């Protein structure tokens, strides 16, 4: 396939893609266009990259974290989720409800680095 | 304002000498006038000091008079110095200025001789100091048509002068003399 | 910032003088850019100055008879006098002050000074002598006066 | 059930971003970057053309890359003289007399303190009466600099290409309405390259449809807003100026020049331009055809001609070859709908104006030579007006005037999205 | 004990960036980002900070801003370079009043139009501060012996817009909001923000206006205050309302001297001729003085004899109170409101004047024509602060003098930005625990 | 909020560090602002880089093997992370960071050198 | 320095890997003109060029390190050679000089390779 | 037997990028200051090639050059309306004193103002009547004097990944594997002199003299001899210049050659006879390496063309002279001062274009300037293979032949430190 050729796709085969999309995030006064562009996008790189670096999640691309999942974010079962739904609209349904899961994962990973301080201490 | 002076200060070598400058409302600067040389500020408040001025020159104020001290008068110190204020109307107003001269060498009397023309009289003054020398002529006094020279220093370093008379051939009075007074001391000479 | 004047020495009566200070190594920007007179018969005395926008302040004695202007581009500033007298034979000087108040501003770069002579008299002898001083030699030698009309004498006795 | 993290999903926002040129001259083409598609399945995407937000980043970018090529010219701000006009009489046409008119004035020379009597001929769009003492009409508003004759107005593509980070949709629909859903959508790196022409009342050089005629707008019950029509087979016109101009160089200043028209070599007959005559029957005829399915069958469907305004609205106003063409069209929109050819009579102009401002024209050099030219009639702008209802009529114009339309139909496929890597999502594993 | 490395520590260090402005023109602020609605700002509870108002970078910073975007907004305006030539000037003479005679000089000139090869003779009214005298008199624009500069073209106007100052990422902006502070010294309470309050780049010389008032007391920053050599900032309680007009009805008529350039110039004026007032109230004023003495006492002694002598600079920029009422620069007198000795429905009316050819940065060789208004013309603003200045006589006196003062435009945007220091984060730092990596 | 644990004890402002760590990144304005954005991208970049080169990447904290010398603090454990706060962490050991960066750097330098030879095997 | 002992063996110069990297970003003495345009976009390059180094160390499974392994098939038709005799007397300019062109299937072996250990890691930890 | 990935590993291949400056018109405060003994490197099993001929450096430098110098006379005075009709006389047969009439800051008014003007630089419009010889051409600017023209060295750094290498082969003849390659963090001290066929103010060689070609057998490539020994070039301009300014309009100044103070006397520049004589000697010795060691080789004077091609040319001091040197290249080899007539121009049309000049002003004073020339820039005037004799005229005009003097021993290489390796450990 191509760089965006899973999109159609369902998750359990758009998941064992992710590799395609996250290698090309980094590919006369009007040819200031060319450099304005380039500051944004090693810039929202870069945001990604730390926001990553929070959850003590980066350097990898599917990552496992010990929140638990809240059934008000989504109620329904996993077993319809990775084989008849793609990915855009998991972005719908979850547009919403997003913000506190980025603080709850960003809570819970100094939790976890504050008891490995203790235990490392003994 | 007029920003009145003394005209002449004279002291002796090593003493203080002080000089006044009266009817100052306003903050007075004292500029160090020399022959020859461009003037240069001493004191450009009423107690502050310009860089490179030696300490021995200070002022104060005491109501509408500021005055300056010199510490000790050497033969750099002989100069002329004039206080500057500020007025509203006419920007700034200067003093009419003092003479600071030390005393390097003693007192001595003028010598003075009068010649008769062939008409002009001449009267010249030679070897007097301290410079401060008048010339006063009669007939009854004579008050028109009367011409003083400065008094300068030449190479005996010791003040001389000259003073000359326009007359016509007056040559009606009887009695002609040149009256020289160098600071109380009085020497005349006389004539047809 | 050194100054230094420019300008004829001998100028004829009820004529116009002129006068010229160079400004070197130096700016024009918050200056006053004064001119000053110094007669040996008058004292101390101030012309008047111009900031450098054109905005003059002239002394309200010699005001009617003086203009000064200045010029950015050659570097310098200029003074006229217009119907000189044989009282105005001094020693003129260009100086300058901060930008700001005067209340407490002195004057400071000042010039070396070029002496003025104002006359109205001629080229003629003398009656044994205006434009040369007569040279005798044999003794002493007085220095020479300086008359009403405008001429000179001296005297010479052994 | 655990949340978990996963980097690089393919999910894709709408967002607004900076898009740099790409090329395979006016348009700077040396900071243009040199010159792949991914199809997509199973996904659908809302498009819409009308607030698309590349048409106005285009608009402007034209704008500038118009406005740093006059920047080096020379200014022309001594030319505003009083000029001394008559007629010019060798032999010309009747409909061509009065059209060009023979001036002299009198210009500074190189040195500053000499001067020179030129002659040159100006056309009469460009003088006006002093109130025969003339002038020229640039001299009331602005003073405008001349094109340099290096550089030329022909339309070179270029491609419009999205940086890192984004992405750019591509419809492959074959009967895209412009506005709504799309069956398929395809992901190109950028665009086939775009002609940026200059036209007003029927486009040139276009993008043709590929099976039927669309005709697209966004509000086909209101009258105020511009219909676009697309052809499938093009239609074939011809330029024409039967002129032999000469160009001489009149030197105004120290290094500066004035290129005026100085003689005319022969006969003086119109600028006109040839249109097919059946070839533009059949193609007015699949355009009255479509056209019933929106306002309704049995409706008569007639054509006028331009309505008025100025002369840059009313009239086809197109750059080919090098000089400003205004041609009337009026024997192109007459037909009521229940080897010959159609002759257009057109005008040249030399002060313009192009992108609808004031106190900014520029001046156009001649070109020397005769100026043979053809091009493809891929599309017209038409406008209705207020007609009655149940009148079973309805007239249409064509209207223009507006840059934006013209690139509205090149760009009427493509959308810019923001793809976002970050994603979450819940599984049965747990950190250990 | 074993060391570690910790990320994001609350560690700030001084230092200087270039900070960027936003807004909700001459000041163009089309070229500004959009602020944000709610600005968040952080109370910082267990901290001191030094403060230092007078060598904070972001004035020079706000200072080169301003003079930038005030270069940039005259460029596409008139350049009115080909209009002084010999004037010929006689005085006006229509109704006027005892006062403004021989002000406004009636001149007139040859001036080029459209076409390159006519002439036109035009007249205009002019000031006497705007022409000199060469040699009715030949008189000539006092502009071009420096330079011949640009016409401030009339759809940009000069009224000031608050602009707030942000921070960059990686940066920070910590606010002062100590009630008692004199702008040098360790702080309290200290509150860090995402960029500063409204702040409107108003132009004054003796009087501020239109700045943001005190809270508690009538508060004096200086430098040094036992040194005379250094401005005496004061920042108003309560404000006083100052009212400044125009009486004559000014009519422009406009001059075309080129394709496509046009000089608006001052035609006739319909009406008499009078001087331009300003009225501050006489109480206020004098209860603004007591509040202000009262306030001098404390740094100076509890006997000192305050009195207030009237301004003495030498242009007419530090002269005179010199501001803009919506396209005329005034220079007004204050020698009324100055004149007082404090010992241990009336309104005062001040003489303000006007000219047009504008010098105002004080930039060699670059001024500013300002057109005409049409119509009479008043403002209604408030004095929020004084530059007064020292007159120091010696020391250990019984008098004191004060004159205010200015010319240096970097003061006026000193009362404002005191309470303001940017900070850089450096979010590493090592401490030592008992732990082991393993 | 931002910062408002910079008069916290340092035992209470080290459970907050992420809200100081997630804001490092956030005509007259253009060059200005594009230098500024590449220098935030400057210091940003060189912070990540200089806790690369310790070891200690993706962890905000970080536990070591460099000794701790006596001479760097003689005060101890219960009053530093008890009632002190960072900034005067910072002013006691800021002429002091070249050698704890230098042994960081070594400690690194010979912990990955002893782990190539092991997986060999 | 810089580029110490780039004509010794490859053992030495594993050594000394920790000082090259320093200074792929910028020095911090260096952080309207001619120059000034010149210096930020050797400055914007320089970023650009260390971040897409270190996007390919971080897909790998790589990033964090210096000298790692990884668990993919290597070819012999690329090199013939055995430990001894690349590891000792040769120079790594030597080295690249014959992988120009097998270098590009490799890169999307380790891709795959990683991609497919990380969701087998993940496979694990559901159980 | 599985891959090993490895970051950080020194390897280098040749790339283009755009460097920056270390350290008037050359602007030295828009540099970065130079970095403190620049520590270096020694590849002892290196047989990297480098190439003088086609290094992306000497383009980047002209153009940096080039754009530097249109930046520096941008924002100084045109004189546009100084076009005028001149009449002139002789002085007292090469000076001419022009006179014109001329507007002044009144748009009105015009006053008459006489100014000295070279031979060179007017012509005659149809015998009292001229003009300057850009009248129709350009309109082209003074350059405003507070700037000097002074060589300052300048320091080329690589951006950061990327590096310059250093060739320390002494006999290296531009072209080809040198056996030492090196590395440095900055060029050394590149002054940009302005020079046409004798390069002076540069670089010397290390033993012996150099000559450099693409190939020796061809008659279009010039042949850059480099110096180990200088020859020392020293001059004057006897006369006594004065300057005048003449205000052209609101606040413009014009600065006009005034009157001639002392006595009017050509400019001179003379070389050593005996120096000049051994080091053109070890030029014949050296180079008959190439074309045959029994041939006779004859130095003629100048081509032909412009002034600006066929006469050594240099600011000295902000005059630029115009040296004939038809005195040194002629000689007859087989197996005291020399005087050279200099003339002076003012309107300059510097790096060959077409269109804009400046307009250099003159300086008061006698100016004196001590040089060492350090390079020429011969070119072959060829012919068939009948004869034993090879005439080698000087030549010049190019520019980029000036920095190719420098910029030798340097090239530029881009570090890829990625690199993979086949071992047999495993990944666990
Ligand atoms: C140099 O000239 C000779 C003579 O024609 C030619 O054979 C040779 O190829 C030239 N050198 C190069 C590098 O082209
Ligand atoms: C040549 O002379 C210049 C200036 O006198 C000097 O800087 C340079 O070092 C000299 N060259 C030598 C001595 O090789």
């Amino acid at each position: 396939l191509g760089f965006l050729g899973a999109a159609g796709s369902t998750m359990g085969a758009a998941s064992m893609t992710l590799t395609v999309q996250a290698r090309n995030l980094l590919s006369t006064v009007w040819g200031i266009k060319q450099l304005q562009a380039r500051v944004l996008a090693v810039e929202r790189y870069l945001r990604d990259q730390q926001l990553l670096g929070i959850w003590g999640c980066s350097g990898k691309l599917i990552c496992c974290t010990n929140v638990p999942w809240n059934s008000s974010w989504s109620n329904r079962n996993l077993s319809e989720i990775w084989d008849n739904m793609t990915w855009l609209q998991w972005d719908k349904e979850i547009s919403n409800y997003t913000q506190i899961i980025y603080g709850l994962l960003e809570e819970s990973q100094n939790q976890q680095e504050k008891n490995e301080q203790d235990l490392l201490a003994l | 304002y007029e920003l009145t002076q003394p005209p002449s200060v004279s002291v002796s070598p090593g003493q203080t000498a002080t000089i006044t400058c009266s009817g100052a409302s306003t903050n007075v600067c004292w500029y160090q006038v020399k022959p020859g040389q461009s003037p240069e500020v001493v004191i450009f408040e009423n107690y502050k000091r310009p860089s490179g001025i030696p300490d021995r020159f200070s002022g104060s104020k005491s109501g509408s008079t500021a005055t300056l001290t010199i510490r000790g008068t050497q033969a750099i110190d002989e100069a002329d110095y004039y206080c500057q204020v500020w007025d509203s109307f006419s920007t700034f107003v200067f003093g009419s200025g003092t003479q600071v001269t030390v005393l390097g060498q003693p007192k001595a009397n003028p010598t003075v001789t009068l010649f008769p023309p062939s008409a002009t009289l001449v009267c010249l003054i030679s070897d007097f100091y301290p410079g401060a020398v008048t010339v006063a002529w009669k007939a009854s006094p004579v008050k028109a048509g009367v011409e003083t020279t400065t008094p300068s220093k030449q190479s005996n370093n010791k003040y001389a002068a000259s003073s000359y008379l326009s007359l016509t051939p007056q040559w009606s009075h009887r009695s002609y003399s040149c009256q020289v007074t160098h600071e109380g001391s009085t020497v005349e000479k006389t004539a047809p | 910032v050194q100054l230094q004047e420019s300008g004829p020495g001998v100028v004829k009566s009820s004529e116009t003088l002129s006068l010229t200070c160079t400004v070197s190594g130096g700016s024009m920007g918050g200056t006053y850019w004064s001119w000053l007179r110094l007669s040996p018969g008058k004292g101390l005395e101030w012309i008047g100055y111009i900031f450098h926008t054109g905005e003059t302040n002239y002394s309200p004695s010699l005001k009617g008879r003086v203009s000064i202007s200045v010029d950015t581009s050659k570097n310098q500033f200029s003074l006229r006098l217009r119907s000189v007298t044989a009282a105005d034979t001094a020693v003129y000087f260009c100086a300058s002050l901060p930008r700001g108040q005067l209340v407490n501003a002195y004057f400071r770069n000042w010039g070396r000074g070029s002496l003025v002579s104002v006359t109205a008299a001629s080229t003629k002898g003398p009656s044994v002598y205006f434009p040369e001083p007569v040279t005798v030699s044999w003794v002493h030698t007085f220095p020479a006066v300086l008359q009403s009309s405008g001429l000179y004498s001296l005297s010479s006795v052994v | 059930l655990w949340v978990t993290v996963y980097y690089g999903v393919p999910v894709w926002k709408d967002a607004e971003t900076t898009l740099f040129c790409a090329s395979d001259n006016v348009w700077a083409t040396h900071a243009c970057v040199p010159t792949q598609e991914i199809h997509l399945e199973n996904v659908t995407e809302e498009f819409n053309m009308w607030k698309n937000n590349m048409v106005e980043q285009m608009h402007t970018d034209i704008i500038s890359l118009w406005d740093q090529s006059l920047k080096p010219c020379v200014k022309l701000t001594p030319l505003c003289v009083t000029l001394q006009c008559t007629n010019v009489t060798n032999n010309i046409t009747d409909d061509m007399r009065g059209e060009l008119k023979n001036c002299s004035f009198n210009m500074t020379t190189e040195l500053r303190d000499k001067k020179q009597k030129v002659y040159s001929l100006f056309y009469r769009l460009d003088v006006v009466q002093i109130n025969k003492e003339y002038r020229l009409i640039n001299c009331n508003t602005s003073a405008c600099t001349q094109a340099c004759p290096k550089v030329s107005f022909e339309p070179i593509p270029i491609h419009y290409c999205a940086p890192a980070g984004f992405a750019i949709l591509k419809c492959k629909d074959k009967k895209f309405n412009g506005t709504g859903p799309c069956p398929s959508v395809s992901t190109v790196q950028c665009t086939h390259g775009i002609k940026p022409v200059v036209s007003t009342q029927l486009l040139l050089n276009g993008s043709l449809a590929e099976e039927e005629v669309m005709i697209r707008s966004e509000n086909i019950t209101n009258n105020a807003k511009n219909i676009l029509v697309q052809f499938n087979t093009p239609v074939q016109i011809n330029c024409t100026r039967p002129n032999n101009n000469t160009r001489k160089s009149i030197r105004i200043g120290p290094g500066q020049a004035f290129y005026a028209t100085g003689d005319i070599i022969g006969d003086i007959r119109q600028a006109h331009c040839n249109v097919s005559k059946a070839t533009w029957n059949e193609t007015l005829g699949k355009v009255v055809k479509q056209l019933r399915k929106h306002f309704g069958n049995n409706t008569i469907i007639r054509f006028a001609n331009s309505s008025g305004g100025d002369l840059e609205v009313t009239t086809h106003s197109f750059n080919c070859g090098g000089e400003f063409f205004y041609c009337n069209t009026s024997g192109l929109f007459n037909s009521t709908w229940i080897n010959d050819s159609i002759t257009l009579p057109c005008r040249i102009k030399q002060i313009i104006n192009m992108w609808q401002r004031i106190g900014q024209c520029m001046y156009a050099p001649p070109i020397q030579g005769v100026i043979r030219c053809v091009s493809n009639i891929t599309g017209l702008i038409l406008t209705r007006d207020g007609g009655s209802t149940n009148s079973t009529t309805e007239t249409f114009r064509p209207g223009g005037g507006d840059m934006r339309d013209n690139w509205r139909s090149e760009l009427y496929k493509y959308k810019v999205v923001k793809i976002e890597p970050l994603g979450v999502a819940p599984t049965r594993c747990k950190r250990r």
